[PDB]
This record gives structure tokens, C-alpha cells and sequence, in this order.
């Protein structure tokens, strides 16, 4: 019988995956350990105590993670989106639009 | 003025970062042992800082029943863990399906 | 004699980052104004639930375990030169790394924390030791004494993310409306 | 609105992804099944009050 | 600069998102 837990403690066994080099200022879907998503890094200025590895925020949303092989920390912050509107006069008058 | 979609970036990298190390799992310690021990008295061994491999394991082929609870074992060789507990015993062939 | 806990014996919960923001979260704390049994100059005290630690070199260390004999029992014994950490029967394990705090609890968990010159203030502990040995712990023996419940605790975080304020939501009824607003201050009402 | 993203509602975990990549299709749409349940509920009593 | 009055001024003066916007 295998008993785990999925903690979100530092791992310390992993799959026989393999890893690639880090990259900024491209939105990425990060996996780091586990804890996927994705979003742009960049270098974070906050000050970290030597046992602290995860960022949260008021809402949590893990703006700041560690690097788990060079150990550097990193900020974590959501790809740009927004809605679309289209302004158009009627068209019987014309059929030209402008996007918003 | 009319709202009609939404406009989201996609991502275009791929990021992964595991932590490099390279001791085999001891699993066959465990799987090949000649003696086994009494159901009442079951033996526990801790299991950590090794890179684990259950691809190997769920293609044996010898087993007769391989349920996993809560995760899908195809989707094990992705996902890090912080430990794992491993024990073992003997019993009945009735008996198998009241270890649920 | 007795005394007082003032404001002491708060960790970090956990070892998630967070800064300048209210935090409520529930674990065994050391109850605020509390009494803890005072030692000077040494028998066995039970464990429970985690036991607070503080004193004032002569100090060698702390030993636990149920017959403290027969059955395995801890061992943890500082030195001059590093630190001596083993666990067998009287090996199973081996292991080496003013005011002096310390939180053990049951893993096995450990904090601490060193000030300079039991006083009014607040100061918070980090944590050092996270060995994973699974064994029963009844009794202790080695200042002062104490011990912990499940009591909840609403914590505060300055710009740094080091902990300044906590509230004991179960202490009294003006604690129990700050725990309720989420807030430090409360008006009228 | 907002802290009302971070429950269970009786699925195995909060995180989509996280249940995404832990769970085959077979079974991890009971698990999505819940957390849109919760969610939608949420929205709705949001936009009454509002 | 923004050409309000003395009061108007004191009552100006007395007063990270996954789907959400203020237009
Ligand atoms: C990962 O590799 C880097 C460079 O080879 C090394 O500095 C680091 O210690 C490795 N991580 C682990 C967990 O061994
Ligand atoms: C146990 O022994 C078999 C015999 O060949 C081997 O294939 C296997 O890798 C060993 N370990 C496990 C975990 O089965
Ligand atoms: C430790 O001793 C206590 C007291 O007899 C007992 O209740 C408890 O079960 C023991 N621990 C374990 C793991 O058996
Ligand atoms: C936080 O750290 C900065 C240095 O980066 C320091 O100037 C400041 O005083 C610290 N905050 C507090 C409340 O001490």
C-alpha cells in the first residue's frame, strides 16, 4: 500500500522528468515542482526569510515563487486581457466600424 | 456600442524546473523482500529524497489489482510529493478487497 | 512560584510568505497571560501537547520519551562543537547541525528565537528543526515551563512580512469582536 | 465574491489545474461538476444584491 | 489646478483580478 498526501511543503521526490532554462517578460506556463499556471516573471524585490519559498497575497493567488534549483525568487503577475467593444454608427447610413 | 468577445494573450514557452538529483527510488527493498510480515504487525518504511518511477511498476504485468484512490496512476510520473509512505503484509485471497 | 506569559510563544504558522495583511488561522498556540511553572537550580514534567520552553552553557539539553529503558526514546543533547541529535534505544537515527525560546512540539517540530535582556513585548520565532521521526512522547525532562492548546490567532504582517501584533480570539469579548471585524481597532458600537 | 473562490464545495481541491492534472477525464468532471455548482450559485446571489 | 471651491475641495479630501473591471 502507497499512502501520499500532496502537501504543499517543499517536495522532495519527484517524477524522472527532465528541466529547461528560465525565461522572462513572455507569458510562460510555468511548472515548477507541481504548481502550474501562467503569467509573466520577472525579479522580485521582496525580502524572503531562508525558510520562506511561496508568496500570497490578500487573496492569495501566489504572486511570488522560488526557484527550486538556483534558488531565486521570482513575481508571478497574470497575463494582460481585457473585453472588446465595437462602436458602429447604423447601417443602413454605412457599415464601418472602429473596435474598442 | 456593443460588447461582442473577450481578448486574452496566449502563452508561447514552455517553463519546467524540478530539482536535479539522480537516486533511484528503492522500491525493489521493498517488492523483492523473501520474508514479509504478519498482517497485525504490518512494517512501515519511509520513503524521501529519491526520484520515484511508477512507469516501470504499472507495467509489471504481474499484478492482479492496482487501484489508486485519488489520483490516476497513468498521471503519476508528473507530480511531485513531499513523502511517501510505503507498507506491506500478507493476508488472504478473500480477504483482498476489505483493504478499501 | 508562578507567572505570567504575557505576550509569548508566538511561530510562524506556516512557510508562506505574506505581507501587510490580517491573517486568521487556527493551530496550538501558548494561551496570552497564562501561568507557567517556574524551576531554578529537576524532575520529569509530562509533555501533553506540546511544551513551551524558555530559560535564562549550564543548560545541556533536553531528552524525551514514554519510559524515558526499554522502549526508543528521543535524544537531543547541544554541544561546544556543533550539535549532537540521535535516536535509539537506552542507532535508529543520527543526526548533527540572555533569552532562549523554544516550541517543541508533536512529525517533530522545532523553533526558536534568542533576545537580548520573563519581559512585556512581543517577538516571534522561526523555525529550525523539521526531523521526520514517528514515536509517542509522554514525558519530558531537561528556567520555565509551558504548554499548548487549539486556541485560533489573528496575526498581523508589516511591509517585511515579519509578524508585530497578534490577537488571542478566545481570551475575552473585546478579543472576540476584534476577531469577528478583522480589525486591530474597533469603534464605537 | 472574491474569497468565495478558495472552497472545496466537496471536491477533492480548490485549484482547477491542480485537479486537472491529477484526475483522468473519466472522473475528474464529477470534481468540475461541483466547483461550477459553487461558483454559479456565487454569481447569482452576487448580481441579486447588486 | 482643477478649479473647485474650498468646500468642494474638504469634501474631496474627507474620502491582482481574473475576470473583474471597473469601467
Ligand atoms: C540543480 O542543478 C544546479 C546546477 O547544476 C545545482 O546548483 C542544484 O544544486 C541542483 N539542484 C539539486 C536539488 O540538486
Ligand atoms: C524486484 O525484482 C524484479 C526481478 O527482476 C525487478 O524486475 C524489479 O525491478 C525489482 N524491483 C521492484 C520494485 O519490483
Ligand atoms: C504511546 O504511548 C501511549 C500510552 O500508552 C499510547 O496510548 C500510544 O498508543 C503510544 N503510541 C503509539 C504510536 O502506539
Ligand atoms: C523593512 O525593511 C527595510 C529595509 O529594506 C527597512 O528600512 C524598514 O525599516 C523595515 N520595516 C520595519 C517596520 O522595520
Amino acid at each position: 500500500v502507497l499512502s501520499f498526501e500532496l502537501l504543499h511543503a517543499p517536495a522532495t521526490v519527484c517524477g524522472p522528468k527532465k528541466s529547461t532554462n528560465l525565461v522572462k517578460n513572455k507569458c510562460v506556463n510555468f511548472n515548477f515542482n507541481g504548481l502550474t499556471g501562467t503569467g509573466v516573471l520577472t525579479e522580485s524585490n521582496k525580502k524572503f526569510l531562508p525558510f520562506q519559498q511561496f508568496g500570497r497575497d490578500i487573496a492569495d493567488t501566489t504572486d511570488a515563487v522560488r526557484d527550486p534549483q538556483t534558488l531565486e525568487i521570482l513575481d508571478i503577475t497574470p497575463c494582460s486581457f481585457g473585453g472588446v467593444s465595437v462602436i458602429t454608427p447604423g447601417t443602413n447610413t454605412s457599415n464601418q466600424v472602429a473596435v474598442l | 456600442i456593443y460588447q461582442t468577445s473577450n481578448f486574452r494573450v496566449q502563452p508561447t514557452e514552455s517553463i519546467v524546473r524540478f530539482p536535479n538529483i539522480t537516486n533511484l527510488c528503492p522500491f525493489g527493498e521493498v517488492f523483492n523482500a523473501t520474508r514479509f510480515a504478519s498482517v497485525y504487525a504490518w512494517n512501515r518504511k519511509r520513503i524521501s529524497n529519491c526520484v520515484a518511477d511508477y512507469s516501470v511498476l504499472y507495467n509489471s504485468a504481474s499484478f492482479s489489482t492496482f487501484k489508486c484512490y485519488g489520483v490516476s496512476p497513468t498521471k503519476l510520473n508528473d507530480l511531485c510529493f513531499t513523502n511517501v509512505y510505503a507498507d506491506s503484509f500478507v493476508i488472504r485471497g478473500d480477504e483482498v478487497r476489505q483493504i478499501a | 512560584a508562578y507567572t505570567n506569559s504575557f505576550t509569548r510563544g508566538v511561530y510562524y504558522p506556516d512557510k508562506v510568505f505574506r505581507s501587510s495583511v490580517l491573517h486568521s488561522t487556527q493551530d496550538l498556540f501558548l494561551p496570552f497571560f497564562s501561568n507557567v511553572t517556574w524551576f531554578h537550580a529537576n524532575p520529569v514534567l509530562p509533555f501533553n501537547d506540546g511544551v513551551y520552553f524558555a530559560s535564562t552553557n549550564i543548560i545541556r539539553g533536553w531528552i524525551f520519551g514514554t519510559t524515558l529503558s526499554k522502549t526508543q526514546s528521543l535524544l537531543i543533547v547541544n554541544n561546544a562543537t556543533n550539535v549532537v541529535i540521535k535516536v535509539c534505544e537506552f542507532c535508529t537515527f543520527e543526526y548533527v547541525s540572555n533569552l532562549r525560546e523554544f516550541v517543541f512540539k508533536n512529525y517533530f517540530k522545532i523553533y526558536s528565537k534568542h533576545t537580548p535582556i520573563l519581559p512585556q513585548g512581543f517577538s516571534a520565532l522561526e523555525p529550525l528543526v523539521d526531523l521526520p521521526i514517528g514515536i509517542n512522547i509522554t514525558r519530558f525532562q531537561t528556567y520555565y515551563v509551558g504548554y499548548l492548546q487549539p486556541r485560533t490567532f489573528l496575526l498581523k504582517y508589516n511591509e517585511n512580512g515579519t509578524i508585530t501584533d497578534a490577537v488571542d480570539c478566545a481570551l475575552d469579548p473585546l478579543s472576540e469582536t476584534k476577531c469577528t471585524l478583522k480589525s486591530f481597532t474597533v469603534e464605537k458600537g | 465574491l472574491v474569497k468565495q473562490l478558495s472552497s472545496n464545495f466537496g471536491a477533492i481541491s480548490s485549484v482547477l489545474n491542480d485537479i486537472l492534472s491529477r484526475l483522468d477525464p473519466p472522473e475528474a468532471e464529477v470534481q468540475i461538476d461541483r466547483l461550477i455548482t459553487g461558483r454559479l450559485q456565487s454569481l447569482q446571489t452576487y448580481v441579486t444584491q447588486q | 489646478p482643477s478649479k473647485r471651491s474650498p468646500i468642494e475641495d474638504l469634501l474631496f479630501n474627507k474620502v491582482k483580478f481574473n475576470g473583474l473591471t471597473v469601467l
